[PDB]
C-alpha cells in the first residue's frame, strides 16, 4: 500500500 | 381541543385547554396538554391525547438522550427536524385515526437579538414544518377561532403579561365557539395550562394569575 | 506474548507512519491552513470533512481514504438527521478514535495512519479554530496552534515552534509553513484552506498559478 | 402554487411564489420554494410542500456527498439522473398522495458556448426528464397560465433583468388566474422568490428589486 | 497458562489505569462533587448518567466513552419503558459490572479502565448519596464516603482519608479535593456536581469563571 | 513474526510477477497504446475498462481477469448510476488499490499481479493521458509518459526511457515499444489503442493484417 | 407516438416521431425515441416515454457490459432474448400503466447473404418476439395506419433513400391520422428522427435530408 | 513454511494426476477425437459440454465428475440466458480456470485433476477447432495439435508428436492415437467424437461393434 | 391457433397452424408452433405464444440438461412428469391470463411393439396428463372441430402420408370453422408446419409436400 | 504434513474396516444374493435401495445406516421427480461416491465403511446384474461376478474366485456362498435377495425357517 | 462404535 | 481416492 | 497513550 | 501458474 | 472476582  | 402559542417581545408563551372528550361526552376536564420540552422549549400536541402524551415522552427522551450523548443540546432546526421525523413516522398510524398535531415553540439562545429569540414552528399532516412570522399560532379543533381572534388581539401584545391575557382570551373565545374545547371551570377551579419561555427559560404560569386573567376577561365580557 | 504482539503492532504502525511524507496544518488568521508536500497530482490527502470541517491524513493512502469516506458518510448522515450546524468536528474525532482503537485491537493488520481534525467557526462567528490530532491507536490530541504529520516530525515541529506566529496571514502562514517543511518547489505541493470568511463551505483549495503567486 | 424558470443570454433564472394552502384556506404566505442546489444549479418543486422540502434537502445532500467523496461535482446528465431516481422513488407515495413535481435549472460550466450554458429540465410523473428548448418553463397548479404568458413574453428576453421582469409578470398572471398561487402582497411586503444563475454562479435576488419590478408591473396593469 | 494469561491481563490493566490521570467523586452536603484531572478541554471524563445519576471513569478514553454511551442509552430505554424514577444507580452499576465481566472474560484485549457511579436522592428527598466503584475485572465496590480513581491511588486516597469530612460544604469540599489531588492548577481540571436540590437534573458542570471564583 | 509472513508474501508476489509475461502501455499522439507479448490468441491481458478507460495488467490470468470483471462491473454501475462521463479512471484506480490492499492484508494467498489503467480525454477534448500503475500490495503511482509491466522491468524500462519521444506517432510509438520489448514476431503480440479520436469508445484492438502492416 | 422500421436492399432504417403528450395536452415536440443501440442495432420503444428512455439506457448498458466482459458481441437472437427478458420483467409495471413496448431492428453481421442481413423483430405485451418477414414494422399509437400505408408503399422500396422516403411518408400518414403523433414542423423546423443500419453500421440521418423528404411529401399531398 | 506447504500441495496434485490413466485429445479432419483407456464400462471420462463443446479430464473421478456437472449446468444456464450460439468453450474454459485456481487456493485438499476443453465450429462453418488444456492451479494451455492427459504424458506426447498428422481421417487418427497411447483391446478403451458434420449436437460416442470395426 | 397430433402405423406426427392474433386483428401469419423437442419427441403449445415459446425452450433445456448429466435420455413417462410439473408451475400465470396448453407426442423407443411405439399425451388446466388411446389428439381454439374431423377420418389412417393428409385436412377444417386459426395461404405460400416422428426420429415435413397436400384438399373441397 | 493426516486417516479407515463382519453380494440365475453374518436380528447391514436396486454395507453401523437413509431419500426424490424407471443404481453409486469422498476429505473423522450396490434388470427384461463396490474414499469398483466385504478379504475372495459358478442356482449360490464365508448357522446370519422375476420390487429377505430349508 |  |  |  |  |  502506497504511503504517498 | 385547541392549543395556542404567541411570541411576546422578550420570548414566547405557550398555553392550551384541559378538555378531553370521546364524541359529545367528556372524558377529561383537567388534561395538561402543554408539556415543557426542555430548558428553552415547550410544545403541545393536538389530536389523540394518548398519542400526544406518547409523543411528548418520546421526543423529550430523544432530546435528553442526544444531549447526554453529545454534551450539547440540539439546534432549534435540529429539534424541528427530529419532531418532523417523528410526525412523518406517525403519519401511517394517524391515517387510522391516530392523529396528533404538535405545535413547537422555543427561545433561541443563539439568536443575535435576545429580544426576538422566540421561535414558533407549525406543522402539517404530512410532517412539513413552518416557522411562524405573524408571531402567533394555534392548533386544535377551535384553532380557527383562536387564530382569528389572535389576529385582532396581537396588536395589544407589548409585555409577557399582555401575551398571557391575549392567549387566555383567545382560548376562551375558541372554547366559546368550539364544544370540543373546554373553558375555564369556575365551579371546579380548573383553568387552561400556560407556560412562558424567556431568557431565564421555560417556566409554568401559576394558576392564580391564570384565574385572575380569566375572571377579568369574563367580567369584561359580562 | 500479548505484550510482544502489542509492541510489534505498535512498531509496525509507527514505522509505517515514519516511512511517509509530511503534512502540517496550522490555525492562521483566516482560519486553518493545510500545507503538504504531495507530488501525486491526483491523490489528495486533505479533504473537506464538512462545511466548516476539513480533513488531513498521513499514512497509507487507501486506509485513510477509506476512513475519510466513512467519516464523510457519517457526517452527512448526522447533518441530514438533525442539522448542518449541529455537526461538530469533535464528534468526528470521537468517532475516528473509536474506529481506530477498534481496528487496532481486533484487526490483524491495523492502519498505520495519523490524522488531523480541524474545525472553524461559522460565518459571522468568532472562535479559536479547533485542531484534533488522533493517532493510530486512538490517542486524540488538541493542538492550539499547529499540527505536524509524517516522517521526521522533530525538525519541522521544532522549526514551527520557533517560527510560528499566531495570527498569520495566508502569505505569512504559507511562507512559514514551507520554511518549516523544508526541514520544495511549488509543484509537488498540496495546499488548501478552511476559510471562516466563507459563508457556508469553509474549505477551499489554492493550486497552480494562484498558488505559485502566493509563493 | 406555481414555480417558473426561463433562460436569458448568459444564464438562467428560477422563481416561485410564496403561498401555501390546505384546500381553500391559506396555510402559508411566505413559502420559499426556490433553493440554490449548488454553485450552478437550483431547483423548485411543486406539489406537496413537505415533500418538496424533503427532496430539496436530500438532493442537495446527495450532490454534496458525491462531490466531496470524489473531489468533483456531478456532470449535468449525472444530477438529472439522480433527481429522476429520487422522483421515481416518490412514485408509490405520489400515487398515495405524497406528490411533488420538481424543476431544475443549471448553468453548464463545461459547455463550449458560455452564453448557451443555461439548462432547464422538466420532469413528469413517471420521473422522466426533458431539457427545455423553448428557453422557458414552469411548474405548479397555474403553470399553464404562466407558460402561456411567457410564450408571448419571450420576445423581449434579452438579459437578466428582462428575464426577471418577464418571470415575475408571468407569476403575477398565473396568480391572477390561480387562487392556489399567491400574488405579491404589498400589504405584508411579501414577494415571490427568485434566483439568478450565470457563469458566476447561482445568486439569490435581493427583495428590493423584486418589489420594485412587481410595483412597476402592477402599475402597468393599472 | 490460562491463570498466567489472566494474571498478565490483570497486570496489563493495572499498568494502564495506573498510568492514567486521577478523578474523585465526593459526596457532600449538597450532593456529590466530581473533580477530574483533564488537561484536555473537549474531552469530558465526567458525564451525567441520569437526572440524579452521574458518571466518572478512569482509563483509556474511547473504551469508557463507548461504555458511557451504552449505559446512558440503556438508562433512557429503562426510563421510557417504566418511569424516570424507576432508574436507580444500582441498576446501572449491575449492568456495567455484567458487561465488564463479559468483556474481561471474552475480549483478547479487554477495556482496561476503572469506573465509578454516583446517585443522589430525588429532589425533596433525604438519603445518603450512593457511590459504587467498579473494576475492569467486574468487581463492584460500594464506598460510603468518597471515591478516588486511577494513578497513584495510595497517597491521594490516604490524604483525602485524613482530610475527608462528611457533609462538607461545596467550597470546603472542593478545596479539600484540590488538596488531596495535589498529592494542579485551576485549569486542566474537570468539575461537575450531582446537586440534590435541583428539581429534576442533579448534574451540573462547574467550570471556568464559576470554577475560578470558587478557586 | 508477522513481518516474516508479510515480507514472504511480498517476495512471493514479485516472484510470481517476475516470472510473468511483460506488457507495456504508451501514451502517444493519438492517445494510449498497449503492447502485450501474448502467444495465446484467446487470452487477453489487456481490455477496455470503459469508453475512454482502458485495462492492462500482468500476473496470474485468473486473478487479474477477476479484477477486470469486477472493475468493469463497477464502472458500468457508476455510469448507469450517474452518467457515462462521471466514470473517471482515477476512481477505478482507487477502487482497485483498495481491493488489492484488502487482498494483501486479509486474503490468504495474495494476488501476484500489478495493474495499469489509462485514460484519454473525451472526444473533442484536450488532455494528457493519465497512466496509473497499481501494485500487488495496492500501491498506486502515476506515470507521465510510459508504464512497463511484467518480467524484468529494468531493461525495457531503461530502453524506453532512453528512446522515448513524447507525442510519438502510432507507428513510431509501436516501433520503439517493440524495439525496447525485444530486449518480437508479428504474432505472439497483442496490441490495442485508446484512440481519443474515437467519438465514444476510445478502445480499439489491432490484430492481423493491420498488425503486420504497422510492423 | 408511432415508430416504424423497414428492411431495404442492403440494410435497415429506423425512424420515429418527436411528440410527447399528456392526455390530449402537448408536452414535448422534439422527443428522440430512436436510439443507436450498438454499431449494428438500434431500437425505439412505444408507450411511456420515461420508461422507454430508461429501457434504452439499461439495455444498451447490458449490451456494452457483455461485450466488454466476453470480448465479443452477442448474437442477434441473444440480444432478442435479453430484450425479451427485460420487457417480460416489466409486466407488473406495464399493467399499472407503466407501459413501454419496444421495437428492435439490426443488421445481422453474421448473415450469409449481406443483402438480407437486416432483421426486424416486434414484441407483444407478454414480451413474445417475432422476426418480421413482411420487411417492415411499426410501433406506437398510429402504428396501424403506418403499417397499412407501408403495405402499399413497400413495393417502392429499393434502397436506403426509397426506404427513407416511404418511412417518413408512413409517419406523416400516421400523424395525419393520430393526434398523439406529431408531424413535421415547418414552423419550428422539427422533424421525425431516422437512423440507417447497413453493413457499415447504424448512422443517424441528417435533419436536412429529413426536411427535404418532408417538404417533398407535403408538396405531393398539396 | 507456506512456500513448502504450497510445494507439498502441488507435488500431491502431481502425484494424484500421474497416478491416472492416459487420455488423448486430437483435432482431426472431421472434428476432434477423444480416446480414453477406460477399464470401467459404467464410468465415463469423456462427455459432452455443449452442442459443439466436449469434455475431457483426468484425475480423481468424483472431482472431475462434479466439475463436469458444474460446467454443464453453467453452460445450460448461459445458453438459456442469451442463446445457444452465444456460448463458447473459451467462456467455460475461463470459468473452469477460475474455479480450479479458487479451489487450489482456498481448499485444503486440492483437486489433483487435469482437464481439457475442445469445441468445434457450428454446422456449415469452417474453423480450425480449438483446444484448451487446464491444470489444477488454473494453468490453461491452448494446444494447437494434440492434448495428452494423465500419467507419464511425456512418451505419449512424444509418440503423438512424431505421428501427428493434421486433418487425419477418423480411422487414421484413431490408429495414430491408439499407437501413441500404447507407447490395447477393444474393451477398456473409451472413444467419442465431436462431429462438425452434426447439425446441432457435434458430440457422438463410439462403442460396441462400431468401435470394434473402426479399429 | 390449433395444434393436432396423430399416431400412424410405425410412428406419430403432429402439426399446427401459423396464425397469431391479438383479439380480432391478425398479429402473425407464419407462427411456428411446432417444436422438435428431441430426436423421438416433439411438442406444440396452444395459448399465449410468448409463454409457449418460453416453455418450449425451458423444457428442451431441461431435457438436454438431464441427458448430459446422466448420459442417458429420460423415459417417456419421466418426460411426461417433468412437463406436467412445468405446466403446474404456471398455474398462477394461467389464472391471470398467461395460458399455454402443450401437447406432447413421442416415439417410445423402448416399446415392445415398434408399430405401436408412438405416444400422444394431452394435458389439462390442472396439468393432468393422459395417454390418448384414440390415436389422435389436438389442442387449440378450434381443437373441437379437429377432434370431430379426426373421428371421421381416422379410418383412412394407414401410413405416415395418410396421417399427414388427414391431419392437414383437419387443420384446414378447424380454420374453416374457427376464425383464430390461419388457413393455408396460397397468396403468401404459408402453410401449417408438421413434424413426423418414427423409429429413426422426429423429422420435419418439407413445405412442398404440405403445399401439394393442401392444394389437393382445397381442390377436393372445391 | 497434510499427507501425514491423509495417510493416517487412510489406514485408520482401513483398520476400522478390518474389524468388521464379512458380507458378500453375488449375481446368480434369478438375480443377486446378499449374505451377511449378522448376529443381531434387529440390525440389518443389508436393505433395499430401490425396486430393482439393493443395499449392501459393512463397517461402522450407524454411519452406513446414515448412508442408507440418505441414499433412499435421494432415490425416492428422483423417482417421484422423474419416474420409477428413471432411477438407476449407477446414479445412486455416483451420489454415494460423491458424498463419501466429500466426508473423507472434509470431515475430521471419516467413515470406516465400504459400500456395495446391486441393480437387477426390470421385470421381463434380460440384463446381467451390475455390482458396484464403493470404499471409504469413494473408490467405485464394478465386480461382474461377486463382491466380498469386511474382515479378511483375501481367503474368502480366493475361495469365490476359484469356486465362482456363473448362473448358480439360488440354493447352489447359497451353499457356495456359505462355504466361502466359513472360510455357520442359520442364526447370526443375514440373507436377502434381489429377484429379477419379481414384478416391481425385487428385494426379499430369505431368513429363518425358509433359510434353514434352503440350508 | 458399532461394526455390525 | 479413485483416479479411474 | 490516551489516558485522560 | 498462468502468467499470460 | 466479586466474592462478598
Amino acid at each position: 500500500g502506497q504511503y504517498l | 381541543t385547541t392549543i395556542v402559542a404567541l411570541k411576546y417581545p422578550g420570548g414566547v408563551v405557550m398555553a392550551g385547554d384541559r378538555r378531553s372528550t370521546q364524541g359529545n361526552m367528556i372524558s377529561g376536564r383537567d388534561v395538561r396538554k402543554v408539556y415543557i420540552t426542555d430548558d428553552y422549549t415547550a410544545t403541545g400536541i393536538a389530536g389523540t391525547a394518548a398519542v400526544a402524551v406518547e409523543f411528548a415522552r418520546l421526543y423529550a427522551v430523544e432530546l435528553e438522550h442526544y444531549e447526554k450523548l453529545e454534551g450539547v443540546p440540539l439546534t432549534f432546526a435540529g429539534k424541528i427536524n427530529r419532531l418532523a421525523i417523528m410526525v412523518r413516522g406517525n403519519l401511517a398510524a394517524a391515517m387510522q385515526g391516530l392523529l396528533a398535531l404538535p405545535l413547537l415553540a422555543g427561545y433561541d439562545i443563539h439568536a443575535s437579538d435576545p429580544q426576538s429569540a422566540g421561535r414558533i414552528v407549525s406543522f402539517d399532516a404530512a410532517g412539513g414544518w413552518n416557522i411562524e412570522e405573524e408571531g402567533y399560532q394555534a392548533v386544535g379543533s377551535g384553532s380557527l377561532f383562536a387564530k382569528s381572534s389572535m389576529k385582532k388581539l396581537y396588536s395589544q401584545v407589548t409585555d409577557g403579561d399582555s401575551g398571557l391575557r391575549v392567549a387566555v382570551e383567545a382560548l376562551y373565545d375558541a372554547a366559546d365557539d368550539d364544544s370540543a374545547t373546554g373553558g375555564p371551570d369556575l365551579v371546579r377551579g380548573i383553568f387552561p395550562t400556560a407556560v412562558i419561555i424567556d431568557a431565564d427559560g421555560a417556566v409554568d404560569v401559576p394558576e392564580s394569575r391564570i384565574a385572575e386573567l380569566a375572571r377579568a376577561i369574563i367580567e369584561s365580557r359580562s | 506474548s500479548p505484550e510482544q504482539a502489542m509492541r510489534e503492532r505498535s512498531e509496525l504502525a509507527r514505522k509505517g507512519i515514519a516511512r511517509a511524507k509530511s503534512v502540517v496544518a496550522l490555525a492562521y488568521a483566516g482560519g486553518v491552513l493545510f500545507v503538504a508536500e504531495n507530488p501525486s497530482r491526483s491523490l489528495q490527502k486533505i479533504s473537506e470533512l464538512y462545511d466548516r470541517v476539513g480533513f488531513a491524513a498521513a499514512g497509507k493512502f487507501n486506509e485513510f481514504d477509506n476512513l475519510r469516506r466513512g467519516g464523510i458518510q457519517f457526517a452527512d448522515t448526522r447533518g441530514y438527521a438533525y442539522d448542518r450546524r449541529d455537526v461538530t468536528g469533535r464528534q468526528l474525532a470521537n468517532v475516528y478514535a473509536q474506529t481506530l482503537g477498534t481496528i487496532f485491537t481486533e484487526q490483524a493488520k491495523p492502519y498505520e495512519v495519523e490524522l488531523c481534525v480541524a474545525e472553524v467557526a461559522h460565518y459571522g462567528e468568532t472562535k479559536r479554530p479547533e485542531l484534533y490530532r488522533i493517532t493510530y491507536d486512538g490517542s486524540i490530541a488538541d493542538e492550539p496552534h499547529f499540527v505536524v504529520m509524517g516522517g521526521t516530525t522533530e525538525p519541522i515541529a521544532n522549526a514551527l515552534k520557533e517560527s510560528y506566529a499566531e495570527n498569520a496571514s495566508l502569505t505569512d502562514a504559507l511562507r512559514i509553513a514551507v520554511a518549516a517543511l523544508r526541514a520544495l518547489g511549488v509543484a509537488s505541493l498540496e495546499v488548501a484552506v478552511l476559510d471562516a470568511n466563507r459563508p457556508r463551505r469553509a474549505f477551499r483549495r489554492i493550486t497552480g498559478s494562484a498558488l505559485q503567486a502566493l509563493l
